[PDB]
């Protein structure tokens, strides 16, 4: 109900969710592109 | 988004379709255009001939 902070709980999750947005939004536009462009194709 | 998918693939399916279904219609054309022409020439001939033959 109340929010609890600490810094010791998400400093390890930012890491993790911004190397995978990174190289998701990386190898995922690049096969969705592809994938595209087959279509347009 | 998927119907837009859709849509957008079907036009341009339906587009190399229509440019199949244009070539062959027009391979039909010429092959009717040239069915004609020799009916023509060939036609005249063998009345001249059957003419000739009766002309003479």
């Amino acid at each position: 109900f109340n929010t609890d902070i600490l810094a010791t709980n998400l400093i390890n999750l930012s890491v993790v969710l911004g190397v995978l947005i990174f190289f998701g939004k990386g190898v995922l536009s690049d096969l969705l592109d592809n994938r595209k462009q087959r279509i347009l194709n | 988004l998927g119907d837009f998918m859709d849509k957008r693939d079907a036009s341009i399916k339906e587009q190399l379709s229509g440019v199949k279904d244009t070539s062959s219609e027009v391979k039909q054309l010429e092959e009717q255009a040239n069915a004609v022409m020799r009916a023509a020439r060939a036609e005249i001939s063998a009345a001249l001939n059957k003419m000739k033959k009766e002309t003479q």
